[PDB]
RNA sequence: AAACUCCAUAUAUAUAAUUUUAAUUAUAUAUAAUUUUAUAUUAUUUAUUAAUAUAAAGAAAGGAAUUAAGACAAAUCAUAAUGAUCCUUAUAAUAUGGGUAAUAGACGUGCUAUAAUAAAAUGAUAAUAAAAUUAUAUAAAAUAUAUUUAAUUAUAUUUAAUUAAUAAUAUAAAACAUUUUAAUUUUUAAUAUAUUUUUUUAUUAUAUAUUAAUAUGAAUUAUAAUCUGAAAUUCGAUUAUAUGAAA
């Protein structure tokens, strides 16, 4: 038989997904809200200084036009700002599918549900 | 930082006494490091193997 | 020469500040800031009055890197949780000693400019120290005064005294008759060689005359002590003493100046430092009960345990090195009963008002107006600004071409 | 063209250059006309297969 | 142009930097002490100095070992090496590196400057 | 509702190309700052979309 | 031979009494792709087909190892080993010092630099890593000196913890913000001025030289001190003051 069990919201209505980019990892908690985001307990503008990194995090929510409909509590470790920002981006996209599985195709088409495999390669 | 140096020196001396440590307030070179270094002779002298092998 | 009369030769930050780029801005008709009628302007973008603009330009309330050149004149959103809340405490609290805090770019300087605008309306004399770094960086002359036992800075004091004269209503200054007789050395290039000294008799001359005394650089420290003393003894006009970027003072205990033994001079050994901390600590008491002291920190300065301890946010750690903890400043701030007012971040409704004003100012790109729903824009810009940071909001709108 | 301007900051020089180009004045339009003149001369040299 | 002990300085030059640039034997630390001793504020420029203050700098500069005196000390230390016949002295005489540098390659600067009568 | 909405563009192709040509040594943030500051100065003199 | 494979990646199960905590992890096992599906178009050897586009599904996008033959009688007798030939009071063995570091020219490979899309300072409730190392050890915090309030850097004194998912080497750095920056009179200063005030304007002074080397650059060199070692002269490393070449 198969080894896949339907993903569902937890006891507090939160969708938990993990994402990885380069050496960075991110575990996000997505709940229905008003667009509040916290990264490692800090304001988004504090943790991420580059606006391009902030825009990457928002892109999955912009695809489903739900930027003001969810509160994100993102926790990230490893790598640098770019790896962490895109690891959060990947994790938000994977956590948004639980709220509406009909939008998975649009998320896949935007490219946010694909794990980027590129990593530092030892010269050969 | 506001703690008087005399008070912090009294604590250092008493603490060193309890823990059998060398208290050198002046800072004079005493050679204590030489007296504490480990002896590497046994490891160095076994580099080529045990000489008492059956021949 | 390579530089022509109109060539933009400065760097970007100075060019935007100095190149008069607001001339092309579209004139908009906005309501005027008036705290006595805040009910009609609450949560709305307002311009300042003509009397307020003149005073605030002479005080240095408007600074570079505030995107002021996008609009014909600097504008401010009258906020309920930041502007109205702070101004009500200033009118009610008996102590009236505040320090404005908050994250970098939250709008601490704009709040101080709104407190200056209130003071101008309410017939108060404003003494503003916009950039304390100017008297701590060692880029102007300093001299030791034997009678004051302090290091005076004539170059800086001359600029400061003119700002106090040009930014405040002459009528208010003329109302304050002098309480003592003063004599200074005459430096007026017209009669300096005829009159050795200029005398200011009590009950005849006013503080307006005292602010117009041209004296030699070595006697300018005694003129600053007289001006402060005259304003601290009178009870007619309230005195609002303000210092922006006060974090620089707290984190720079030792100025760049060195004495004759090549030892850096403690900041409290300078007249500016001593005068500033005497008003904050309460040593210099003002007779009028509406006098206030509003300080503001800046995010451009380093942080340490000094201010958090002085505000009671963290316990005192005695083993912190002096470079990260100045116990003397903590004592002075706590002697003055300075209270903290943290400027809150903008809510989504306040973001809507600011973005609606920006749309009418024609500062928004075409990618945020055509093909985008208004509700989507507000949500995206509230997310990209850190959930309320005004400075990150403007940058996301006018300085993000990606 | 931007690097011939007086500002020490490249952003200022680039901004000024872009403003002049948006207002019609630019010395690089001559370069374009000279590249198009050469191409019109060699129109017969084209292969079209 | 401000002239201190013969040296000429452009008006805009900062005093502490100019002193450590034109005077042999005076570096950054020494220049700052001179300015601190004379009551000159850290970033004062030459054009600001008055004639009484220019004379005060010359007085303090004349009580130090600078210019010829400082250069003579170096020329005499190098001569002593040659007099005693030390290996280092021979290197100075032969215009070769005196601090262990290889000579199979490079060694061009030592060939131009290493000499008993070093500038 | 979403079936008839085009997927928003991740980036502007022209601005991304211009930024990378300015960029050297991987310092994209500096390159983006220069371009944004230059375009900010164009708007403040023309008052049109840079 | 390809491959099968192992690695990476995605997912599942098991293990951890979640204080050896990184559960956002660790490492055993198994699964997955050499992707699949339909649709229109264009060619064909037109068929049970290719090249394209299009929609749909999917995390799926990268690597590895090894050799089959033969040639250069290409390198190595200096990693070690073998034949032949030569030395056997010496061509073997040990000690002290010296050399391998010499310096005309030439060549290869690197480092640093010749300034403003770029260098220098500062950033303590401490922005943000990975992979390694520590019983022939890794060395914390503190104190003292250089040295100044302190910090920073260097060394000394002392030797906490850890022989390690525990403690230490070690608060990564760039980034980002502020300040500064010669050439540059594009500056600074003195007065006056302003609804640009960290700033504008006006009038004076601010140099001369100058195709050029500065507040770029850090070679060379003097002096003092330190580190390792029994020993730093030929011939090591570091610091301070001074020197400041070429470019
Ligand atoms: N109430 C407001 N209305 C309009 N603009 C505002 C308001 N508050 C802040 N801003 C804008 O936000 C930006 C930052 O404001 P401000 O300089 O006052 O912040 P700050 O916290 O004092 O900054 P720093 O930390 O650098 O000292 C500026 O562009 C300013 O114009
Ligand atoms: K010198
Ligand atoms: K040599
Ligand atoms: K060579
Ligand atoms: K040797
Ligand atoms: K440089
Ligand atoms: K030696
Ligand atoms: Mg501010
Ligand atoms: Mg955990
Ligand atoms: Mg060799
Ligand atoms: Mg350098
Ligand atoms: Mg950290
Ligand atoms: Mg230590
Ligand atoms: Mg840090
Ligand atoms: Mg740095
Ligand atoms: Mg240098
Ligand atoms: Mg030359």
């Amino acid at each position: 038989s198969n080894n896949i069990k339907i993903k569902t919201l937890d006891e507090f209505g939160r969708s938990i997904a993990v994402g990885k980019r380069k050496s960075s990892t991110a575990k996000v908690f997505v709940v229905r809200g008003t667009g509040e985001i916290l990264v490692n307990g800090r304001q988004l503008n504090d943790y991420f200084l580059k606006m391009k990194d902030r825009e990457s995090i928002m892109y999955p929510l912009q695809v489903i036009e739900s930027v003001g409909k969810y509160n994100i509590f993102a926790t990230t470790s490893g790598g640098g700002p770019t790896g962490q920002a895109e690891s959060i981006m990947h994790a938000i996209a994977k956590a948004l599918v639980v709220f509406n599985p009909l939008l998975k195709s649009r998320l896949h088409k935007a490219g946010v549900l694909t794990r980027d495999y590129r990593h530092v390669e030892r010269k050969k | 930082m506001n703690v008087p140096k005399a008070r912090l020196l009294k604590v250092a001396e008493l603490s060193a006494k309890i823990f059998d440590q060398n208290f050198n307030p002046s800072g004079i070179r005493t050679g204590s490091k030489i007296l504490n270094e480990r002896l590497k002779g046994p490891s160095v002298a076994s580099y080529y193997g045990n000489p008492d092998i059956l021949k | 020469k390579r530089v022509t009369p109109g060539s933009l030769y400065k760097n970007w930050t100075n060019t935007t500040h100095t190149a008069q780029l607001q001339q092309t801005a579209v004139p908009l008709a906005l309501p005027i800031f008036n705290f006595d009628d805040i009910s009609k302007t609450l949560n709305k973008v307002v311009s300042y009055s003509n009397k307020q603009y003149k005073s605030l330009h002479h005080l240095g309330s408007f600074k570079k890197s505030q995107f002021n050149e996008l609009f014909q004149k600097p504008v401010c959103l009258v906020r309920e949780d930041a502007t109205n809340s702070f101004l009500k405490k200033l009118v009610s609290h008996p102590v009236k000693k505040f320090i404005i805090t908050g994250e970098p770019g939250v709008g601490k300087t704009v709040l101080l400019s709104q407190a200056h605008a209130y003071a101008v309306d309410s017939k108060q004399i404003i003494i503003n120290i916009s950039y304390p770094e100017l008297f701590l960086n060692g880029r102007n002359d300093f001299s030791y005064d034997d009678d004051l036992k302090l290091f005076i800075q004539p170059m800086y004091l001359k600029k400061l005294i003119r700002k106090i004269l040009k930014a405040n209503d002459p009528a208010l200054l003329k109302s304050i008759e002098l309480s003592k007789d003063y004599k200074f050395s005459n430096a007026n290039p017209k009669n300096a060689s005829v009159k050795p000294f200029v005398t200011l008799n009590k009950t005849k001359n006013t503080v307006l005359d005292l602010l117009s005394v041209m004296t030699h650089p070595h006697n300018r420290g005694k003129l600053m002590k007289a001006i402060i003393d005259e304003l601290s003894v009178q009870s007619k006009v309230p005195i609002m003493f303000t210092v922006d970027n006060f974090s620089k003072v707290l984190t720079t205990a030792y100025s760049a100046y060195r004495n004759t033994e090549n030892k850096q001079i403690y900041s409290l050994d300078l007249q500016m430092g001593k005068l500033m901390m005497d008003i904050i600590s309460g040593e210099t008491k003002f007779a009028n009960g509406e006098s206030s002291t509003i300080l503001a920190i800046s995010g451009v300065d380093r942080t340490n345990k000094t201010l958090p301890v002085a505000l009671g946010k963290i316990p005192v750690d005695p083993y912190v090195t002096r470079y990260h903890y100045e116990p003397k400043f903590v004592e002075l701030l706590q002697k003055g009963n300075v209270t903290e007012f943290e400027v809150p971040k903008l809510n989504k409704q306040e973001v809507n008002e600011l973005i609606d004003y920006y749309k009418q100012s024609n500062v928004l790109l075409d990618k945020d107006i055509t093909g985008k729903k208004w509700e989507n824009l507000i949500d995206e810009k509230y997310f990209l600004s850190g959930n309320g940071n005004p400075r990150e909001l403007l940058k996301s709108l006018v300085l993000s071409h990606r | 063209s931007a690097n011939q301007r007086v500002s020490s900051d490249f952003a200022v020089r680039l901004g000024e250059e872009l403003t002049a180009i948006a207002k019609g004045t630019s010395s690089a339009f001559e370069k374009r006309d000279q590249i198009h003149k050469t191409a019109i001369a060699h129109r017969a040299y084209i292969q079209l297969k | 142009v401000v002239h201190i002990l013969g040296k000429g300085f452009k008006g805009k030059e900062v005093i502490k930097i100019a002193l450590a640039s034109k005077f042999y034997g005076i570096g950054k630390t020494t220049a700052e002490k001179i300015c601190s001793k004379l009551g000159l504020y850290p970033w004062m420029r030459m054009h600001q100095l008055s004639e009484p203050q220019i004379m005060s700098i010359a007085s303090e500069l004349s009580t130090m070992t600078i210019e010829g005196d400082a250069r003579a000390i170096v020329k005499d230390n190098i001569a002593l090496k040659r007099k005693i016949g030390s290996y280092s002295g021979m290197r100075h005489t032969l215009h070769l590196p005196v601090r262990g540098q290889h000579t199979r390659n490079n060694a061009k600067t030592a060939r131009k400057l290493n000499k008993i009568d070093r500038r | 509702a979403l079936k008839s909405v085009p997927i928003p563009p991740r980036k502007n192709a022209t601005l991304d190309h211009i930024t990378n040509m300015i960029m050297r040594h991987g310092k994209k943030e500096k390159a983006q700052t220069i371009l944004s500051r230059a375009l900010y100065l164009v708007y403040c003199q023309t008052r049109q979309d840079p």
